[PDB]
């Protein structure tokens, strides 16, 4: 039993968007799926809920009757329909199981839905290289919006130290991603996977001194 | 007869709890918004008891108080006749 | 509306050390708050229902006490219980959620393994110079990375980010970058002093 | 018959409720005072169930309780034996 | 037979609030301690409504109070079951 | 006959009070944690009445206060239609 | 459905007077006429209702027993009788009607009762007068107590500023109505119609440069 | 009684704003609060109630939120919304409003076309001289007309007044008045310099 | 209708005295009498009440279970048992119906118990002599504890000014009763009538220039 | 227990003027609040009951308003109203009274007529001389009253009294006793001048 | 939880005068409070109930009042007195006890019958010298016992005792103890003057 | 009817131990026994309540589930199992019966139950001796943890004052057992008799001058 989110990603102020939470396990008639959201370092915000059995879905007159929720118990989903968005909704939206009982029992993985007037970008990525242990790491540079980053195609994960984003003065995240390896293996392959669902990348770069 | 007449309330209250949190989410400073609790409050009205922890604050809400009071007071009271049957046929 | 005020924000507790988690609603509420803890980038996960335990949740967690101040403690904390602890009223219409309270956890006093990393031939020729400095596993957070080139001091285009701390050794990592024109890296380069 | 007895009792309670936000009005702190929740009252008065919300703190409020009571609770239970029997002859 | 009911219930209620206002004064913080308002007391609880204004704190009291519904209720049935019949025999 | 439903009666009221106050200690804030006022609380139920001063916060308190409902209200209903049967062969 | 209020204007201290609320539209059984008021400048005062079906009409502790509230179900109306008058009843009085739901559907005009020792004037009435949008105008001079306005019986009504009456230093109501108009119609017929039902006046002056 | 506290009294927010007005019940009043607009002059307008809309209402209108404060918001301010904004209690006997507040919306500096009158001759057998002078359609509502005869100043008999704003231009006209004793006004007749 | 009282005047610190509340006019089963005092200068202080039905008779924690309440509604009064008595005790002790309302609808006389270890004394009556009104009165000095003055019996009654007890330095209240009269009248019998129930008085002096 | 707090203790309002006062409850006390007009040496007299009115009680008296402030209100003080104003809950046992309001009527600066008195021969036998002083239906109560004897000034044995207001002219008479040892009186006797 | 606040903590009240001790509950508890003795060393005894008396509870104790503060008086206080009182709430779960309230009987000034004790031979062998001083039936309890060893001053290891107040003579004893190296002890023997 | 408790005396830190409540006296089926506790000149602490009937035993949140509270209606008693002890448990340990009235009608002698991480010792008793009054008496010296005195095996009681310990320098409870006698006895036996039940001890030390 567990839930899962699809859609979301950039709009333009006063724009459009709606997220999506698949069922994916043992679901009851009367369970309510529910929305909260957590801007970047902040609290959790209880939105809306929704009975997808007779479809009445209750909102906050923080989040108005700007959003709307959807039900569908033919696909065993619940939806966020997200009009005249503004700056503040710049968040993450978990979704949740919720019995009745007044507790969120599951949570779907929850997604970024950004909200600023500027445009989608691409990240540069550029790789640094190199005893004991020695460190090597990569770049994603200049982007926007959510970025993901492993290692052989997620296989080395240990003494990986993928950052958090800094805002560059420009406008644009530009991260590093570095692990800790012993110097013996430079043999091994070192190649680090950058992926954006906002602009369509793959790049992945090879780390020789 | 009986067991018909307990399934039936059974059913009256598993309905208005059901309907009532429904019929109330929502509603700032509801209480009546959980099953259990609704239950509680479903139970205690089909007794034509009334202790007053919890009520319908919304008009869908006392809606649905209404037919739990009409349904639930009725096949509850079966179950009491049911029960005061049966103590008086027996001693 | 109810307004759950979690107390305090921050803990600097020591592992295996007893820890206790405030949580003052506005109104009687019943017995009908819940703890949910929350790992960096990951979603709530429930601790406590009901102010009562769930399969699977480790036992130094217990909530207790009523009326409108509800506590979870978390005897003897754990190197995996650094996180965020949040607070879920139930009973009046709609729910909220506490504050929330970051628990760190204290440790010894470590250092840093560091690695400067010159900037990628293929960026050099973009026209920006992007100098990365590595700062491994340390404790505490507060670390001092400056730069000099020719050993004058550099206050341009400094840009440090620091890590999670790690789930396991309660620790931190920090990656200072130096972004410099091409052409003003070539006019002198000879490099990231920490303290 | 029954249709004779609901209507009775909707009548008391249509009664009641606008007599008592009549008798209730002036009282400075008084609750009962609107039509849609003296009603409210009304129900929950002839269903003997006295959640407490809601209630007369004039006097010819309570004189109006009264009758609400010994018209609306006899009238009430005739609705309540209506449907006793409905269940009784059927099952 | 009714009318004696009756006066039965109008004994009981004036029975039960006078001996409720006598039970209960003395009890720093009683309500129930005024004939008038212990008379709505008596009526409230003999129609087995239970609204919470008032009740009483002390033991006296509700010993009075257990009486009140004991002789209360059942004479108040009567005039329940009078008013039940005379519905219909009419009708 | 009588002398056995109000038995059964004073039993259920000793029964419920007993396990409430049982069911009740340890929930912080409960009320309804001694027998003396766990009493009270069970004949209030009884009798079908609901002041509300007091009443199970636990669900096994409620549970308690199911059975109370359930077996009290019929073995009370007993005592009603007993003492109703003796002023009508009587007068 | 709309209400249509009668009577009202000035009285000496401790004096008497009666406003009336005509139905006029649809009207129920049961609906109480309420009466609110407003000072010069300040917010409303609910202050009495009225069932005109059994006839109980409950007052402010603020209008005390001072003023009794009637019914007449045979005229649709209800009545403010209004005894024991104080500088402070200076105010407007609307009527309302509340169905029992406890808010304000409709509201009669409203009028004005003023209360000072002073006497009954009457407006002197001196035009203004005066290329694009030249402005004409003309004063209602030292008046009281209520004063109306209108430009040709009512016809010109757009760039009209009839201004609100300020206290003349004598203690009399001296206003100043005023017109915009494009200068080529001075051609046009202009002559500002000042009403008082106070002073039984119609005074209409002509305006030529 | 029950005492509706309204808050603020003064709004001076841009139109197509987002506008919002505050309610304080002394106590916990149900939903039984309902909001009117009421325009200079004309009877209280019913926007809101149980805090659901009315037939005929503009959508901007929403009404939000319980306990002790209710919300009355114009989500995008217009130029007709220029009013005095009121609150009712139902729950308690006897009904009261709040306070009140005032919208006023702002809008680009303008300036006034201005019209200086002399007095009537009819009026100037009466013996006093009104002299007026108009101010037409400007923002803001600070506006400084003095007036000289012969230029020395006038602090003689100066009487101002302002209108309400335009329902569609949320613009201010003034018309200060000068009166005079016609033998002082015969004695000096060369004329009201606004700033 | 009226309630008519007995006993009170001096005792020692620690004694007893006894009140009565003779009934006197149509008296209802149930009633309560209740028992309110009032120090010199102070408030009322509501201190018992009996049902002389049930004799069932509740106190004040302030008056503690000091004072007793008695019923007989054979002699149709009641009484206040007073054991234990303090400084504070000194006080007024007004009875009253009640009729179960809450309310006082009437009133005993109420008497004075005074409470100090001080002794009894005498008034020593010494007389003040003297157109238009002249002015006559006389004193009546030294006494302890509730002094009365009427003048020819009771018969003159106007322009009397018999004043409040000052507590002379000694520990001895000397009032001085006081009466304004036409000068033509002396002429006219002038004695003024001093009693004492605690010290068995009832001096008359006579006034001559 | 239930703290009924009157409000004020002191009115010295003028007669026909509006008189008002005020009884704030500790708690919500129902309607269950009595007044009692009580006039210096008299019973309390019972107003106003149920916040209602007695028969024989005149119509300047009626009292209102609830929750914890009620009001008993004199619309045209009177004469006969100089009196002290009480207060009696009924809600809970038991019964409390308020503090209690005086009321003092006001009117015109009147004078004193002025009495002075040798002492009783039969008293000066005894060895005390009470040299009295009577002040009769002045307004307002402040008055200086000083001996001197021989012309140098006496403080020894100056005793002041004061009356209640008349129920009908709300004046003010005095009486200024000066005891003396027969023995201190016998040595000079030429005798209380009043400002 | 719910708390009990006893007021006071110390009373020093004198025998057969009134004493009183207050326990303000921090919600209404109806009437569920008890009172309990407890004397130095044993257990509590519970003396009032239902703020109601139990057999065998001397007639001085009864206890009042209501609402949140409840009030137990012992009118006439006695020698046998001196103890800590107790508080408990019943009314919700869990039972509490109030913080309570020490009595302290005053009595005249008296002295104390002094008997100084040299250390036992037998415990001279062992390697300390403990000089004891014993202070019988003294009040107040203020008192200063020095020691000085051939007259100068001693505040190396002095260690006093006292006793609790006897139960018939409200009295005090103490026992000042000076422990000695046998080889500072031996230096010099000629001894714990008292003020 | 009284209760006889068993058990308790010192623990390390973490350590654990076990009362006992033997009833002994008229038991009724539904009576909860209670634990509460006293520190060192400290308040008391209600802690847990069990009905041996149902053997529901509820704790304090202040004790945790760290003590566990046990039944056995077979041996009339209950118990007070103690893990993980703390510094603060340090205190002395009252059972007690309550009917479910909410007020506790008996309590149990009380033992005392001390927790720190230094050892058992053994109390040295070394003997004070001394016309009228003479006082004699002994020490209890260099002690750890609970002492019992008594004179003659319990025969003299009067003019006897038995001390509170003293907490040494060093870590060790020092008391000072004293006696008053009239000086004509020394004649007469006096030996002062120490018992410890940490440390098996019995030490009886005569007194010559």
């Amino acid at each position: 039993v567990q839930l899962v989110e699809s859609g979301g990603g950039l709009v333009q102020p006063g724009g459009s968007l709606r997220l999506s939470c698949a069922a994916s396990g043992y679901t009851f008639t009367s369970d309510w799926i529910h929305w909260v959201r957590q801007a970047p370092g902040k609290g959790l915000e209880w939105i809306g809920e929704i009975i997808p059995s007779y479809g009445r879905a209750n909102y906050a007159d923080s989040v108005k009757g700007r959003f709307t929720i959807s039900a569908d118990t033919s696909k065993n989903t619940a939806y966020l329909q997200m009009n005249s968005l503004r700056a503040e909704d710049t968040a993450v939206y978990y979704c949740a199981r919720e019995r009745g009982d007044g507790y969120f029992d599951y949570w779907g993985q929850g997604t970024l839905v950004t909200v600023s007037s500027a445009s989608t970008k691409g990240p540069s990525v550029f790789p640094l290289a190199p005893g004991g242990t020695a460190a090597l790491g990569c770049l994603v540079k200049d982007y926007f919006p959510p970025v993901t980053v492993s290692w052989n195609s997620g296989a080395l994960t240990s003494g990986v130290h993928t950052f958090p984003a800094v805002l560059q003065s420009s406008g644009l995240y530009s991260l590093s991603s570095v692990v800790t390896v012993p110097s013996s293996s430079l043999t091994q392959t070192y190649i680090c996977n950058v992926n954006h669902k906002p602009s369509n990348t793959k790049v992945d770069k090879k780390v020789e001194p | 007869c009986a067991g018909a007449a307990t399934v039936l309330l059974v059913i009256v209250l598993l309905a208005g709890s059901y309907l009532a949190v429904l019929a109330e989410r929502g509603a700032p400073g509801a209480q009546l918004i959980t099953y259990p609790r609704a239950l509680w409050w479903s139970v205690v009205t089909a007794t034509t008891v009334g202790y007053g922890d919890l009520y319908p604050v919304t008009l869908w809400g006392r809606c649905v108080a209404v037919v739990v009071m009409v349904a639930g007071i009725t096949s509850f009271g079966l179950v009491t006749a049911a029960l005061a049957t049966w103590f008086v046929g027996q001693c | 509306d109810i307004q759950m005020t979690q107390s305090p924000s921050s803990l600097s507790a020591s592992v295996g050390d007893r820890v206790t988690i405030t949580c003052r609603a506005s109104q009687s509420i019943g017995t009908d708050i819940h703890w949910y803890q929350q790992k960096p980038g990951k979603a709530p996960k429930l601790l406590i229902k009901y102010a009562e335990s769930i399969s699977g949740v480790p036992s130094r967690f217990s909530g207790s006490r009523s009326g409108t101040d509800f506590t979870l403690t978390i005897s003897s904390l754990q190197p995996e219980d650094f996180a965020t602890y949040y607070c879920q009223q139930s009973n009046r219409w709609p729910f909220t959620f506490g504050q929330g309270t970051k628990v760190e956890i204290k440790r010894t006093v470590a250092a840093p393994s560091v690695f400067i990393f010159p900037p990628s031939d293929s960026q050099l020729k973009s026209g920006t110079a992007s100098v990365v400095c590595l700062l491994n596993n340390f404790y505490p957070r507060e670390a001092k990375v400056q730069w000099k080139v020719d050993n004058a001091l550099q206050s341009g285009n400094s840009q440090e980010s620091v890590t999670e701390q790690d789930s396991k050794d309660s620790t931190y990592s920090l990656s200072s970058t130096l972004t410099l024109s091409k052409a003003d890296y070539e006019k002198h380069k000879v490099y990231c002093e920490v303290t």
